[PDB]
RNA sequence: CUCGA
DNA sequence: CGGAACTTTTAGTGCTAATTATTGTCAAAACCATTGTCACGGATGCAG
DNA sequence: CTGCATCCGTGAGTCGAGGGTGTTCAATAATTAGCACTAAAAGTTCCG
């Protein structure tokens, strides 16, 4: 929550010149903020998943590519 | 009367109490769950009616728009069961729903709503269940499991024993709603009283009393008395009333009336308070220092000068007396204290309370729910107004508010959703008359105050949390929404409520897939009682209090029935005649006793109504017409056995079976078993594996007909008549003509299911038990599936068993075994196992199934086909190949040898490896079934198209057999016209066949068409493999007794011990457990065995030299006419003379014998049955020696035993590994039998090997074999050179564990 | 070594770091930790060596 | 590094991936954002609610629940800290270097075998062939019958009838370790030397399970190589059953 | 193996009393102030 | 082979001498193919080379090549086993205080400061001030 | 002896739930048949006694791991001290008999 | 989540 | 084994078109679980 | 300035088997992933 919360507060800092007045802060920063979730929403969906499946469980797991290496001595 | 599938082979039965209610249907609780959650029912009962009727309507803010609920809708299933079991897709149902969207005019009150929209509208999915109770989510079967949680409602804990570290014992009273936020009244070691919500910070009582609109005054008024003192002339008498001063000694000398009646220094006993209630004096004389130590109660202001002379909560002095003396106010009253009657705790808690009025105490209790965003009069009344009153978000239901009503003693007993104020009154009034003395605590391990939920109520809450999202989403867009633009189907959305459901019904603590091998084992895992789980306790977390057991279990919960291991207690199962309560409780039924007679009625009794009746024994002796023989009678009173009269009984049992569970009712004679021994044998009965050929039990329970019917493993028939096609594939059932329906009738098919895997690997078959022309009435079985007999269970097989040691061959517990029992094909169980191969989509080019494969033999090519797939029964070895695949080398991980390879001469690419689904070490089957999924838009091979050519051609086959019996139906039906309707029925002739070659068309566009797969893969071909296992040294066997052990050597027939008759034994078992191991059952079940084997030999005897039906009916009348008084009272006069030469050849294999559970008999009856036949009257028979040949001295028993065969083959468990796969982050092997992986190493080995000496012996078990990169590969080349000389080198998980510490600001280095 | 195997790890650490302790691995699970010879059974001798 | 926290490619749509590696991008993502922050003059609350942020990712990367509340990434489950992959009984000083996994060694299930002496136990002919493979490999390339080890791998995969009097020679006097996977005291761990018994079960002396206090039940215990002189008269001088 | 939750005189000999701090009475018995 | 180990505190020109590389970018890896970010948290350059004896660019693979970098990668080619004792650094514009001696109960930066605990933790969460 | 004691002859006395001996014994022996009440006061004893190894094993390993924590930093070094310190071994008298 | 020790 | 015709590619130039991360926001805009485990040491505030 | 009591950090066994999930506005400025075109070098049969 607060890098995106930040984010939103400094592309409302740097964009503050265009407010023409026709409303208040607070409908402003409510559409910048949803923006900005929705544009993190985004990007999170184009990353990868974070915690999808734990190292521990990827060994003695089916098709390990790098996690077991086919070496003998 | 009786049915044909018991006239067949009827079982004779013993016990002396007779039954007056039957067996009810042992799944009936989670379908009348299931059925309960999807039903249409008005007035907002149970199911999603009182979920669509809680959320609907919604508005919007304050925009004059609303989305109305009229009715919803379930749509058909796309799918069969086992096509849906086959293809992996959940076995799911669409959810259409009705709804309505109208919206008022602008600038107007009451605008005429001129724009309505109505339509039906498509949101999620619900997964559906079979006719057993089982869910289908991905390819497997998955049942929820039941959890007991606490009850919503009020409780009074006793924080007793080492809290605090005080010594001294505590009174809590929480509040538990069904959904909201708790509230947590708690007392200190000192005389303060507190409060805390949601385990926050301590905060007094008393300030969320004030912030409920109520005065310091009104609190002491309505919390403590009112004492009343009086300004006279002279030393300020007061009212007296003496049961007030019981226990307080008096400090002066009170007198009345002129006359002095106690002295000073003097107690009040209770003839004192009548020597002065007979006097009725009122007012006494009472000193100064009396009231100077008293607290004032109200506020009292002065008249003349118009200000506070005494303020509240402050105790008075001598000048606060002048003062109010000389105001001129008469009437004081003050607070009543006594620490028998009532402790202080209302008077310190306000004093504490630094607050004194209403807007710092909503401002303090603002501070302590959410510290920041400080308010100015709005967020602070806003979230006290919030959090305890609004319907949303506190949802005590009608059972909270029946708990709420019964533990607090009134009389009404339903209520609103909501609370108030006056209830908060009435508990801490509870608790204050709970400390003072009055009234008992409320334990919390009550089944009275547990209540148990189902799969229903479980799933209307996730779907209440669907829909929640569901409103939220429909408030954010209709807040934005104009008008007249768009109907209302993209207002909703389908997520989150098919995403929620599939959460739920697919990966939770509860939701898991059931075993699969055993019909006991599927008719005793959704009977069980977890309390693990959301909502609940963790197993490894739980003290001695919730796993033992309390009395009001009598009928309830099984007290025999827990898992041995981490959780004993925890797992509970469900009982016999054991139901659900409406509100979610558990009920016993008993039979209503009267003054004279025992009514033979059913009463249903929950845990709370147990301790006011009175309930009798269940083996009580009783005489005809209701009456008690004897005079004297066992009962409990309250949870205690005690001796009661025959006057005194209210209610009987309804059965001795009540206390036991589905699982323990089978096993006979438990009431001469240990708790330890049924315990272990209630436990090794649910993983018995079914055998090539069933064999019935000779002793059973009565219960073995109820567990074979009631579960899913057999096709019961729905409609009796005559059987007219049986096959091995279908059953053909004629309806008889007085069953028939009047219209569009017919005959019945039943389509049995084949060799499948199940989820254990367990080999499900189902057999007919019909031949042609046999008659069948209603719910008789047609077909026997796995561990069943002609409609009744039979998990293992009877064997000779003798007790005697045997060569050290049983030494512990060990089993000795003939060959006998591996040449007659008995112990053969069927696995199957799944092997699947999947070609993904990677990069530099995609995956084939080609079977051109490089650099291998022309012998491993010999199995497959012109397409690269094994064939439909060939057979194949550990090692051999099945499918061919090929790869095109762009992934890691490569071979040493082909890296050398590609080192040198390599990268050109066109090159593919050997990387191909092939059979695992040890495990030889046949392959029989061969399943190929192909995505869309992918070419399939030969193989594949003549696959979906045959599973084509049975499509064709099954429509039109459909075809055929519809039109033989409705040819039936024309010719029951000629007993302009000619055309109407032709023209339904002609729609028939136009639904009939749509009906193929959808068939044939459900077969060719694709299945949906992983995101980047082909195709995906899964092999079946049919391995058949057979007994051998190192499995596991055990008996229903809880005697298990391992078969030790097989033996030939020579060698075992025989008779004078010359009949091998062949179970040589060991004596010397029955007497540790107290479980003496197993002995009179082995000479019920050998009685019942007795008249099965001399049926066999009678049969084998030709007789007359004269005499066979007349030995068969004997045998069943035994003078026991038993129940079963059949004479064999009343046959047709044709199925009793049947129920000989049923009879020639053995006597099917029932047992009651604590009914069983006597040993005078089993003495009497060993008379009838041959057999010596003791039990012992003599037996000679294998080997040497002489007579053995002191006779042994020998008899038949039921022993079943456990899931712990020795096929199973056995791995050895040289070297093998090793892991990337830490230099290891790894662990595992599916992989290539050792064993390890254990923490307590080390130090074992360190109370030796073994230095070299640890170094080289850890660094040499285990860690060292450079030391393994050397100490290789070293063992074959024949050098037997290793090298310490250096470990590197300690260099993993370098590179971590080093990783963070701690430096750390190895120095010279 | 020996405390860091068991339990308060941190505190023996952040105790070990800013006092700059060196062991001198003289014992038997710190021996066991590095991978060589205990100086209890055939390995003493050769810790006497 | 990299090696020690992987990330790979999972076939499907399934990812495997170390905990740390999140809060490695939340530390990057604010450690760029205040760089970033400082040079366009903004406020001084808005830096300090930066630093405050940096230092709360860096606080909870280095131990992950000693701040006043643990972050969380899924699950409602705390992410796994440096300090958090150290302590506990998944850490490298209970599960990585104190008890490891070894190599030659396997598992069966126990069996009474009253036929044998005191000094000696059962073994199976496959797991003899699988514990002692180097040794065959080695007594097949002293003699002259496989020239490479790939005809030796291929003669023992085969399953001839030349393997087996080879695998009665190197097992005369090879003892091996036998182990209970509860091991309370010093007798779990014994010698025995192994004789070739027909079946899929470990043979026992009876009068030896007194020591180990495992009944025949379905009880499983694991067996060890040696495979060092030194640890073999090891075995042969204090780990015997006839001297303990 | 383990779990987790004036007197009469036998033999016949004489009799030692160590750390001695006692007086007789008149009854004929002994009394300890220690 | 070694004698006693010794422990002590990492000094900052320490780590930029067990430094290898600067990270600076917070991607990853690429969703479509896997091969690592140029300057991220796996990387080439940083750490080292993914497959044995080939570079990321997949201009130098042969034996002639090995132990020299690329043009614009800059990889010296080698074995996948470099990539387990090579580590890089963090270049913080802010100073961070450890938790290990900041919260250890007791703490080492509060002994030595004669400092309460709850003083530091309300300086450095930047709700009360510190003079100099 | 117990074991055949309670086998031939009646089981004797049972526990409660509380922790102390209920006051109402139990008339039957293992080879005539068993009352329902009887059974149940019998699992009830029997389920404790069957949790008691489940919860106490965990506190033994616990114990068994500490002890050998504190233990094994010693090694026998030496052949003699020539000390002449030491205790007086005296058998237990106190309590019993002997 | 569960099963045997 | 020595030669030219035949045939198949892994590297270098481009170039258009889906993957990348950006700009807008201006009627107003009522918010996660916890809560049914036990038992030690010792640094902390009151609070006299 | 000598103690009271209130929380906050530590932990609570081992060895095997089966089965495994995440809450989305529009319109673009650059930007890099396929992909056509040569490249004869490199590879593969064939005639003396
Ligand atoms: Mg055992
Ligand atoms: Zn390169």
């Amino acid at each position: 929550v607060p890098d995106v919360v930040q984010e939103a507060f400094i592309k409302a800092y740097r964009a503050l010149d265009s407010f023409r007045g026709d409303s208040a802060f607070y409908t402003w920063l409510y559409r910048i903020a949803v923006n900005t979730a929705k544009n993190y929403l985004v990007a999170q969906g184009r990353r990868p998943p974070s915690s999808d499946v734990d190292a521990i469980e990827a060994e003695n797991f089916e098709s390990g590519g790098a996690l077991k290496e086919i070496s003998n001595p | 009367v009786y049915s044909y599938t018991e006239k067949k082979r009827i079982r004779k039965d013993f016990g002396k109490r007779p039954q007056v209610l039957d067996v009810p249907y042992l799944l009936s609780i989670q379908l009348d769950s299931f059925q309960k959650f999807i039903e249409q029912d008005p007035e907002g009962q149970y199911g999603l009616e009182a979920a669509f009727r809680s959320v609907f309507p919604i508005q919007s803010y304050s925009g004059n728009s609303e989305l109305q609920y009229v009715s919803y809708r379930l749509g058909e299933p796309v799918f069969d069961v086992q096509e849906c079991q086959i293809r992996g897709v959940t076995y799911s149902a669409p959810l259409r729903v009705k709804l309505r969207l109208v919206i008022y005019e602008r600038e107007a009150p009451e605008g005429t709503v001129k724009d309505i929209k109505e339509q039906e509208v498509y949101m999620g999915e619900i997964p559906l269940m079979t006719d057993n109770g089982t869910f289908v989510i991905n390819g497997t079967e998955r049942v929820i499991v039941s959890q007991l949680h606490r009850s919503p409602g009020v409780f009074f804990d006793s924080d007793k024993g080492k809290t605090h570290s005080s010594g001294k014992v505590l009174y809590n009273a929480r509040i538990i709603p069904y959904r909201g936020s708790w509230l947590d009244f708690e007392f200190d070691p000192k005389d303060n009283l507190f409060v805390r919500i949601d385990r926050r910070r301590k905060l007094p009582a008393t300030i969320i009393l004030r912030a409920l609109n109520y005065t310091t005054e009104q609190i002491l008024d309505l919390f403590f008395e009112k004492v009343i003192f009086e300004i006279r002339d002279n030393k300020l008498q007061m009212e007296l009333v003496p049961e007030r001063l019981r226990g307080e000694t008096a400090s002066f000398d009170i007198e009345a009336n002129g006359k002095v009646y106690v002295e000073k220094g003097r107690r009040i006993t209770a003839r004192h308070i009548r020597q002065l209630e007979k006097d009725d004096v009122k007012l006494i004389e009472v000193p100064v220092e009396y009231i100077a130590g008293k607290v004032v109660a109200k506020d009292y202001i002065d008249e003349s000068t118009g200000e506070l002379i005494c303020a509240a909560n402050m105790e008075l002095s001598l000048d606060l007396l002048a003062k109010l003396s000389q105001s001129g106010h008469k009437r004081i009253e003050t607070l009543f204290t006594n620490d028998l009657d009532h402790g202080p705790y209302i008077s310190e808690t306000l004093r504490v309370d630094p607050t004194n009025d209403r807007l710092s105490a909503l401002v303090e209790i603002y501070r302590m729910m959410r510290p920041g965003e400080p308010p100015t009069r709005e967020a602070a009344e806003s979230l006290f107004e919030n959090l305890f009153f609004s319907e949303d978000r506190y949802d005590l239901s009608a059972v909270g508010r029946m708990k709420f009503n019964r533990s607090l003693l009134r009389e009404e007993i339903e209520g609103s959703g909501i609370l108030s104020k006056d209830d908060i009154i009435d508990v801490m009034k509870k608790l204050i008359d709970i400390r003072n003395g009055k009234g008992e605590v409320d334990d919390i391990d009550h089944l009275g105050n547990r209540r148990i939920r189902s799969v229903g109520e479980m799933a209307e809450n996730q779907f209440r949390v669907g829909l929640v999202r569901v409103e939220r989403a429909v408030k954010e867009r209709l807040s934005l929404g104009d008008l007249d633009t768009l109907m209302p189907q993209d207002m909703i959305n389908a997520k989150p409520i098919s995403a929620a459901v599939k959460e739920f019904f697919g990966s939770s603590q509860l939701s898991q897939f059931m075993d699969q091998n055993n019909p006991l084992s599927e008719i005793t895992h959704k009977r069980r009682i977890s309390a693990l789980g959301p909502g609940g306790l963790t197993r490894e977390r739980a003290g001695f209090e919730v796993r033992d057991v309390h009395p009001t279990h009598y009928g309830r919960v099984c007290p025999i029935e827990t898992p041995e291991g981490p959780n004993i207690g925890l797992i509970n199962s469900l009982s016999v005649y054991a139901q659900t309560n409406e509100y979610g409780f558990l009920e016993t039924p008993y039979r209503k006793v009267t003054d004279g007679v025992v009514t033979d009625e059913i009463h249903y009794l929950s845990a709370i109504e147990e301790g006011n009746y009175v309930i009798a024994q269940a083996n009580s002796n009783l005489d005809e017409e209701g009456h008690f023989v004897e005079d004297l009678v066992t009962c409990r009173s309250k949870g205690e056995s005690s001796l009661f009269s025959r006057d005194q009984v209210d209610y009987m049992d309804v059965s001795t079976q009540q206390v036991v569970s589905v699982g323990a009712s089978l096993i006979p004679f438990l009431e001469h078993d240990d708790a330890n021994r049924a315990l272990m044998g209630a436990n090794m009965q649910r993983q018995a594996v079914p055998t090539l050929r069933a064999d019935k039990p000779l002793v059973g329970t009565g219960m073995e007909r109820a567990v074979a019917v009631d579960s899913g493993v057999t096709a019961v028939a729905k409609r009796g008549g005559v059987v007219q096609y049986v096959d091995a594939s279908r059953i053909v059932i004629k309806v008889n003509e007085d069953e028939m329906y009047p219209g569009e009738a017919g005959i019945d098919i039943y389509n049995l299911t084949k060799y499948t895997r199940s989820n254990q690997n367990t080999c499900i078959n189902q057999m007919p038990c019909v031949s042609l022309g046999e008659p069948v009435e209603r719910g008789d079985v047609l077909a026997d599936g796995p561990s069943t007999d002609l409609g009744e269970l039979a998990l293992g097989q009877n064997m000779r068993v003798a007790f005697m040691p045997w060569n050290g061959y049983n030494f512990e517990d060990s089993i000795l075994v003939s060959e006998r029992v591996v040449q007659e094909d008995r112990f053969t169980t069927i696995h199957i196992q799944e092997l699947a191969c999947v070609s993904r989509d990677t990069k530099l080019g995609p995956e084939e199934i080609t079977a051109d494969i490089p650099n291998v033999g022309e012998a491993a090519l010999s199995k497959l086909d012109e397409s690269g797939i094994v064939y439909i029964g060939a057979e194949v070895t550990g090692g051999d190949i099945l499918v061919g695949k090929v790869t095109p080398k762009g992934e890691t991980q490569l071979t040493p040898e082909e890296k050398l390879l590609r080192a040198i001469f390599g990268e050109k690419a066109s090159d593919v490896k050997d990387s191909s689904l092939r059979v695992p070490n040890g495990v030889s089957g046949t392959v029989i079934d061969v399943q190929v999924f192909t995505r869309d838009g992918v070419e399939k091979d030969k193989r594949a198209l003549e696959i979906e050519e045959m599973q084509l051609k049975q499509a064709k086959k099954d429509l039109s057999e459909e075809l055929q019996i519809l039109e033989a139906g409705l040819f039936s039906r024309i010719r029951a016209v000629l007993v302009n309707q000619l055309e109407q029925l032709a023209e339904q002739y002609d729609e028939l066949k136009h639904e009939f070659e749509k009906k193929l068309e959808a068939k044939r566009r459900k077969i060719t068409q694709g299945d949906d797969l992983a995101p980047g893969v082909l195709k995906i071909v899964k092999v079946y493999l049919a391995v058949k296992r057979r007994i051998q040294p190192g499995d596991k066997m055990a008996g229903r007794h809880g005697n298990k052990g391992v078969i030790s050597k097989i033996n030939p027939i020579e060698d075992m011990p025989y008779d004078e008759n010359g009949t091998p034994v062949d179970i040589v078992l060991n004596p010397l457990g029955v007497p540790s191991r107290m479980n003496i059952g197993q002995i009179l079940e082995t000479h019920l065995g050998m009685a019942a084997k007795g008249i099965g030999d001399k049926i066999n005897a009678m049969l084998k030299q030709q007789q007359e039906v004269a005499k066979l009916r007349e030995f068969i009348q004997r045998a069943y006419d035994l003078g026991a008084d038993v129940r079963q009272k059949v004479d064999l006069s009343t046959f047709s003379d044709e199925e009793v030469m049947r129920l000989a050849e049923n009879l020639r294999k053995g006597m099917p014998i029932a047992t009651p559970v604590f009914d069983g008999a006597k040993e005078a009856e089993i003495k009497e049955l060993l008379k009838l036949g041959d057999l010596p009257t003791s039990g012992q028979i003599r037996l000679y020696d294998g080997r040497t040949g002489e007579q053995f001295e002191r006779p042994v028993t020998v008899g038949y035993m039921y022993m079943l065969k456990l899931n712990h083959l020795v096929d199973d468990k056995m791995h050895a590994r040289s070297t093998g796969s090793y892991s990337l982050v830490t230099q290891q092997p790894l662990g595992g039998k599916a992989q290539f992986g050792g064993q390890r190493f254990g923490e307590m080995e080390v130090w074992a090997l360190e109370a030796y000496g073994a230095a070299y012996t640890l170094q080289e078990m850890l660094t040499v074999k285990s860690d060292d990169v450079n030391g393994r590969t050397k100490m290789y080349k070293n063992i074959v050179d024949g050098n037997h000389q290793m090298e310490p080198g250096m470990p590197e998980s300690f260099n993993v564990l370098l590179k971590e510490i080093r990783s963070l600001g701690i430096n750390i280095e190895l120095e010279d | 070594i020996s405390a860091a195997s068991f339990q308060e790890t941190t505190r023996v650490l952040t105790e070990a770091a800013v006092a700059g302790k060196r062991d001198e691995l003289r014992g038997l699970k710190e021996n066991v930790i590095v991978g060589r010879l205990i100086p209890a059974g055939t390995g003493y001798a050769y810790h006497q060596d | 590094p990299p090696d020690l926290r992987p990330l790979v490619p999972l076939d499907g749509g399934r990812f495997a991936t170390s905990d740390l590696n999140d809060l490695y991008r939340r530390v990057i993502n604010r450690n760029n954002r205040l760089k970033r922050l400082l040079d366009l003059a903004a406020p001084d609350i808005i830096v300090r609610n930066e630093k405050r942020m940096l230092q709360e990712a860096v606080d909870a990367l280095l131990d992950n629940g000693r701040r006043g509340r643990a972050i969380t990434g899924s699950n409602k489950r705390p992410l796994k800290s440096l300090a958090d992959m150290i302590k506990g009984k998944q850490g490298r000083f209970r599960q990585n270097l104190l008890g490891k996994r070894v190599d030659y060694s396997g598992r069966s299930v126990i069996t009474v075998g009253p036929y044998l002496r005191l000094h000696q136990c059962g073994l199976p002919k496959k797991m003899a062939l699988e514990l002692f493979k180097p040794f065959i490999y080695g007594k097949l390339e002293l003699r002259g019958l496989a020239t490479t080890i790939k005809a030796a791998k291929k003669m023992v995969e085969r399953e001839e009838a030349v393997v087996w009097d080879i695998l009665d020679e190197v097992i005369r006097e090879h003892p091996v370790l036998l182990n209970r996977a509860p091991t309370l005291h010093r007798l779990g761990i014994q010698a025995f030397e192994p004789v070739l018994i027909e079946g899929k079960a470990i043979q026992l002396h009876p009068l030896v399970c007194a020591a180990y206090n495992a009944d025949f039940d379905g009880d499983q215990m694991a067996v060890h190589v040696p495979l060092t002189l030194e640890a073999q008269l090891e075995a042969r001088a204090l780990m015997m059953s006839t001297n303990n | 193996q383990l779990t987790m939750r004036s007197i009469q005189v036998k033999n016949k000999g004489s009799i030692k009393l160590s750390n001695v701090k006692s007086v007789v009475n008149s009854s004929g018995k002994l009394v300890i102030t220690s | 082979e070694f004698d006693a180990i010794k422990i002590a505190l990492a000094s900052p020109d320490m780590i930029r001498s067990w430094s290898f590389g600067e990270v600076k970018k917070p991607e990853t890896i690429n969703y479509r193919t896997f091969k690592p970010e140029r300057d991220g948290l796996f990387c080439a350059r940083i750490f080292g080379p993914v497959k044995d004896y080939e570079c990321l660019c997949g201009k130098y693979k042969r034996l002639k090549h090995r132990g020299v970098i690329c043009e614009k990668c800059g990889v010296e080619v080698t074995q996948t086993k470099v990539r387990r004792e090579r580590m890089g650094h963090i270049e913080l514009a802010s100073p961070t205080a450890h938790i290990w001696f900041l919260k250890s109960l007791p703490s080492r930066i509060g002994l030595l400061l004669d400092m309460p605990l709850r003083d530091i933790e309300r300086v450095l969460y930047f709700e009360s001030y510190v003079v100099i | 002896a117990a074991q055949i004691r309670q086998l031939a002859g009646m089981r004797g006395l049972m526990a409660k739930p509380d922790g102390s001996i209920i006051e109402t014994p139990i008339t039957a022996n293992f080879r005539e048949g068993l009352n329902v009440l009887q059974y149940f006061i019998s699992t009830h004893g029997a389920r404790k006694g069957l949790a008691d190894t489940a919860l106490k094993t965990a506190n033994s390993g616990y114990l068994t791991r500490r002890l050998v924590d504190v233990a094994q930093d010693l090694v026998v070094t030496e052949d003699d001290c020539g000390t002449h310190e030491g205790i007086m071994m005296t058998p237990v008298i106190e309590g019993g008999d002997v």
